[PDB]
């Protein structure tokens, strides 16, 4: 299904508007989930909300027929970003089946943080297999947007680098690897090799060599 | 009280039945209602569909010709088949428990109501792939390291996904991170864990690293050390 | 030609139906230009062709008028007077049988206020009896003259048509405009009646002991609901804020009594007409245009129109 | 319409009937009176 997005600041409160408008007496249900996650009901009848919810999760109920089902965010943090899902039952129309929409939450305003990059040598039993891999982690970083670039000694390299989109981490700030793939010849056929991570503005370097 | 596990093949061959199982811990399975829901990549939550208290079962119309839900009430496992398989059904298969609403909008006389259900409690999600590539186990690598200092633990070339890694057997909780893995053109993925510990606890704190592939049955440990 | 389906599907089993969606071209104010519009029409005002095909229920008898819709089908009480050199003579005897000689009489210009209310079954909104509850037959033990009781207490009721609905003008040509049944807001409801469980039963009793009196204190009387005949007759029918409801009752005459609830009420489910037929000649008929909004009306129930079968 | 296509004005809101031209539209003076007693 189609995702439609939405941004709210750091600490507003959010007003997430439902797909599919009701035909009569609903019955609608939020979920809250972010990819590779298991879904959360946030809110099951119109404005009945599950234990172990804050109240700033809040609903409308159906009282007089054509008021909107709206999910209501208040005091929103950078945790409030996920895929809320409006459950739409109502008399009129069949069987939920569908989910419908998704709305992307994006929190704004948070604060900006520099990544900790960490670059590994190849191992002794990696190269042992006649094989050698360059590692280069990076974490803590947002917002959750890097470019990695590799350089044998100075001249660059981008044969044979694979890099990893961001993904959110638990403490809701984003990290990536970087893998640049070089027969052990290569590896120590030259003198050292970097791993310049450009975040923002600024690039950090991390290099290693076969010392 | 009430927590869900599913468990599945991980890899399904094209145009083959695949099967899955979700065990309930704490409460019973033929008193509530249970449903199947998975979510592929860029495409959103899909209901596949559900089964009661009575073991009646409702199947989504968008699979209903290919999906049979069942379930076993001598312990609390319900499983779910689906046939013919193709690469769109690689999904995370969740498991979640339906409670029944009843919305009454006119008369319960006239049947001026209807019935909704939700997933209240849900499962963690069994990764599932569907791809006429064989399986392939892990390459397991260390990584020594050199305020702090890290190490890691590589776990390279491995098909499908995904791959538990653990530290000390799951003792060592605290600084680890684990990334991502990373779809090789070769279509092996290759994943990476690394831990943050104090210097002086390099001489010697073991440090041995689990790292678990399920497709391939093919667990393995490594130690690292400067 | 209608084409209809059901509107909105998925309510309870044989009900979907009961109201349809119907389109069909119409003309305009351009007799050489048509329109295909749709409108919302009951099934009891539609039949079928024998595919999704329909027809107004009236096009093989009757030719079809709907009413001016500034016109109010609410029952004004009217006062029938004598002219000059005649008068009016009332019987004012609290127990008077309809014939025969009345002791207390008095005479006036002007009878008093005559809703004229046109119900079936149920009287509605009439006078009521200040002694007893009479019973009126010119020969009661005749079996096919029919029975009007009169109520000295009157048993309330509750009628509605829940449906929110919606009238859409649609011209069908200069000037003339036929206002069909836009859709429904909100949710698709069952319209029915409401009367107390309780003043029903006792209500009833005391029809009961008045039959008695003709028939024996021994005997066993037993009401039973309609035993067939036209929609108008076989059900409570009536004008209800200008819809014309027709109300089930069998929920209101199933009950014997021997020789000799108390909280909440009995429902009666009632279906609605559009294309109401005329009561004397064939070949005529009123098309009740649509009301907007959701109708309840709460009116008296004064007396009944029974039937004898000849324990 | 909205070419070269038109229609009487009226048909939209009123329908139309032409006199019988037989009638006269001339006016006769007229005389009201009152009844008897009056
Ligand atoms: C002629 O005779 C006719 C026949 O009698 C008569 O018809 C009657 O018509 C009226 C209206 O036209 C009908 O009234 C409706 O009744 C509905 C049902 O209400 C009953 O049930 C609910 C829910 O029951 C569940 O929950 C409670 C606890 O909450 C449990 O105790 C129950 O056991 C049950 O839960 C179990 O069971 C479920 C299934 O059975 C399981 O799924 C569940 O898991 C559990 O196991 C009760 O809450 C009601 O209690 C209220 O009423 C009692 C008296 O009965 C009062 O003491 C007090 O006021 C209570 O609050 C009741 O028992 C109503 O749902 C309905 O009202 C809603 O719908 C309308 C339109 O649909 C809305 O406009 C309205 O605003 C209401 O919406 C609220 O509620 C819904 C439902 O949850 C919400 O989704 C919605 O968001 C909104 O919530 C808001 O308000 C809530 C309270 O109102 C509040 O809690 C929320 O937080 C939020 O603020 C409507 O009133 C009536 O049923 C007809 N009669 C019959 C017999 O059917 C006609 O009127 C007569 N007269 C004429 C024709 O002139
Ligand atoms: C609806 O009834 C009618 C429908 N359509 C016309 C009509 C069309 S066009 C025309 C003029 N035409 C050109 C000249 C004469 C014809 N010539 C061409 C020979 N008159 C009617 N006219 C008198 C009517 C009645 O009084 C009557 O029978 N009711 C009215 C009151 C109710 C009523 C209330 N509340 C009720 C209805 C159903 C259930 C319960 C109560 C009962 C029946 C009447
Ligand atoms: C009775 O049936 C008619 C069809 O013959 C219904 O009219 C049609 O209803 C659909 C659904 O609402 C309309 O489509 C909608 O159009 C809007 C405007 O672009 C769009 O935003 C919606 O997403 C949807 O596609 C359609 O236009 C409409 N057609 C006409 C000629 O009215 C009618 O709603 C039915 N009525 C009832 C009471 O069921
Ligand atoms: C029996 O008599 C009673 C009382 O005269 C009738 O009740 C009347 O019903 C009409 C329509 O059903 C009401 O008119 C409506 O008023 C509301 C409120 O202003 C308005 O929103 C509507 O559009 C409509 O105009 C009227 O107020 C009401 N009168 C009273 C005193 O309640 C009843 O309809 C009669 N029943 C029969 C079968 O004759
Ligand atoms: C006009 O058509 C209606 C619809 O068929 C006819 O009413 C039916 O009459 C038959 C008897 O011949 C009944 O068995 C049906 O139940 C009636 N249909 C109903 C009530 O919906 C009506 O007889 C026709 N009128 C004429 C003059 O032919
Ligand atoms: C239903 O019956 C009650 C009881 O007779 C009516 O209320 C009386 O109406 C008369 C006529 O105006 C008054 O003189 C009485 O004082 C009223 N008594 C009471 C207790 O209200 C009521 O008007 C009737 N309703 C309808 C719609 O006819
Ligand atoms: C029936 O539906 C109509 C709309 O189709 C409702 O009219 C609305 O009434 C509210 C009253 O708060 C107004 O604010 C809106 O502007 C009205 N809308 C229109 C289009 O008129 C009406 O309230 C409904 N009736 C009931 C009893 O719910
Ligand atoms: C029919 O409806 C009327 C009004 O909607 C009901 O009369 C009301 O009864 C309550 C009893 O709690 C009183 O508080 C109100 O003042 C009454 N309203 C009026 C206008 O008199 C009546 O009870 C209903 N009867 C049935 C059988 O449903
Ligand atoms: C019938 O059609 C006429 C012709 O368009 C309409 O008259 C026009 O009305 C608009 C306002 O909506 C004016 O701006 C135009 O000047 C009018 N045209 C004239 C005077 O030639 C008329 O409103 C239509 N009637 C209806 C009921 O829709
Ligand atoms: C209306 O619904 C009834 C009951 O489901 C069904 O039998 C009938 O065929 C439906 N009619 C149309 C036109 O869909
Ligand atoms: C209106 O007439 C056309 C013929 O031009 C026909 O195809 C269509 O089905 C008609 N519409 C209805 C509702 O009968
Ligand atoms: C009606 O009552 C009068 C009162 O005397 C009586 O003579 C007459 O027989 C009664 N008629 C019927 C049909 O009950
Ligand atoms: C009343 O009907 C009965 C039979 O139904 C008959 O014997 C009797 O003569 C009738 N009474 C009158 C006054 O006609
Ligand atoms: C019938 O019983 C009533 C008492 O309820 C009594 O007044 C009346 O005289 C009795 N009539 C006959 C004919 O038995
Ligand atoms: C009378 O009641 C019987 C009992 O089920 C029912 O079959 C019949 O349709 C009813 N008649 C009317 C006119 O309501
Ligand atoms: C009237 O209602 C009874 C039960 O309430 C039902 O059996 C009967 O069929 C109904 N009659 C009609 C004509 O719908």
């Amino acid at each position: 299904s189609y995702v439609r997005p939405l941004s709210v600041a750091l600490g507003e409160t959010a007003s997430i508007s439902c797909g599919r408008q009701a035909l009569g007496s609903r019955a609608v249900q939020w979920y809250q989930h972010r990819p590779g996650q298991a879904p959360i009901l946030l809110i099951y009848n119109n404005q009945d909300r599950p234990s172990g919810i804050p109240e700033r999760f809040s609903g409308t109920p159906d009282i007089n027929f054509g008021t909107r089902a709206t999910l209501t965010i208040s005091g929103v943090e950078a945790g409030d970003e996920a895929d809320y899902y409006c459950h739409m039952w109502d008399s009129r129309s069949g069987f939920s089946w569908s989910f419908g929409g998704a709305t992307r939450l994006t929190v704004l305003g948070q604060p900006k943080a520099a990544p900790s990059v960490t670059l590994f040598p190849p191992s002794s039993e990696e190269l042992q297999a006649n094989k050698a891999t360059l590692v280069c982690l990076i974490s803590d970083f947002y917002p959750g947007a890097v470019t990695v670039a590799w350089k044998a000694d100075s001249s660059p390299v981008k044969a044979g680098v694979e890099t990893t989109t961001p993904s959110k981490q638990s403490n809701n700030k984003y990290a990536a690897s970087s893998y640049l793939s070089l027969t052990p010849m290569q590896w120590k056929m030259h003198k050292s090799y970097s791993c310049q991570v450009t975040h923002e503005g600024s690039t950090v370097e991390k290099t290693v060599a076969p010392t | 009280q009430v927590q869900l596990q599913e468990s599945g093949p991980g890899l399904v061959k094209p145009s083959e039945t695949l099967s899955l199982t979700c065990t309930v811990s704490g409460g019973s399975i033929s008193n509530y209602y249970w449903s199947w829901i998975r979510q592929s990549p860029g495409k959103g939550l899909e209901w596949i569909g559900y089964i009661s208290d009575s073991e009646s079962t409702n199947y989504n119309p968008s699979l209903k010709s290919r999906v049979i839900i069942s379930v076993d009430t001598s312990k609390n496992q319900l499983s779910l088949k689906l046939n013919s398989v193709t690469a769109a059904d690689s999904a995370i298969y969740y498991c979640a428990r339906a409670q029944q609403g009843k919305r009454i909008y006119g008369m319960v006389s006239f049947g001026e109501f209807f019935y909704y259900y939700y997933m209240d409690v849900w499962g963690k999600g069994t990764t599932v792939t569907v791809s006429s590539a064989s399986t392939k186990g892990p390459s397991v690598f260390p990584l020594a390291p050199s305020g702090t200092a890290a190490l890691g633990c590589l776990v390279k070339d491995y098909f499908p996904e995904p791959v538990t890694v653990s530290w000390n057997s799951g003792a060592l909780t605290s600084g680890v991170h684990t990334f991502p893995a990373v779809l090789q053109s070769s279509g092996l993925y290759s994943l990476s864990s690394v831990v943050t510990v104090p210097s002086s606890s390099l001489g010697t704190q073991t440090y041995i690293c689990n790292v678990n592939h399920k497709p391939s049955n093919t667990k393995v440990d490594k130690k690292v050390e400067p | 030609t209608l084409q209809c389906t059901n509107v909105t599907n998925a309510i309870t089993d044989d009900m979907r139906g009961e109201l349809k969606n119907c389109s069909f071209n119409m003309t305009t104010e351009l007799r050489d230009k048509k329109q295909k519009v749709y409108s919302l029409f009951y099934r009891l005002d539609v039949v079928q062709i024998n595919n999704k095909e329909y027809r107004l229920i009236n096009c093989n008898t009757s030719a079809i008028t709907q009413a001016c819709p500034k016109v109010s089908f609410e029952p004004i009480p009217i006062h029938y007077c004598a002219p000059a050199g005649f008068a009016i003579l009332k019987c004012k005897d609290k127990k008077f049988n309809g014939t025969g000689p009345c002791p207390s009489v008095s005479t006036v210009q002007c009878t008093h206020g005559i809703k004229p209310v046109v119900s079936t079954q149920l009287l509605l909104n009439g006078s009521l009896a200040e002694e007893e509850v009479m019973i009126r037959s010119e020969n009661i033990t005749n079996n096919a003259k029919n029975i009007l009781v009169q109520f000295n207490t009157p048993v309330q009721i509750n009628c509605t048509r829940p449906n929110n609905n919606t009238r859409k003008s649609i011209r069908i040509g200069p000037g003339q405009a036929f206002y069909a049944t836009g859709d429904i807001i909100g949710d698709i409801r069952q319209a029915h009646c409401n009367v107390s469980k309780a003043t029903w039963n006792e209500t009833l009793g005391k029809v009961v002991k008045q039959l008695r009196k003709h028939f024996g204190n021994n005997t066993i009387i037993r009401f039973a609901n309609s035993s067939g005949g036209d929609l108008e007759v076989t059900t409570h029918s009536f004008n209800c804020g200008g819809e014309f409801f027709y109300c089930n009752t069998s929920g209101l005459f199933n009950s014997t009594w021997i020789s000799n609830g108390s909280n909440d009420s009995i429902t009666l489910p009632c279906r609605i007409k559009q294309i109401i037929n005329m009561w004397q000649r064939i070949g005529q008929a009123m098309y009740a245009p649509p009301i907007q909004g959701v109708i309840r009306c709460v009116s008296n129930i004064t007396g009944l129109i029974l039937t004898r079968d000849g324990t």
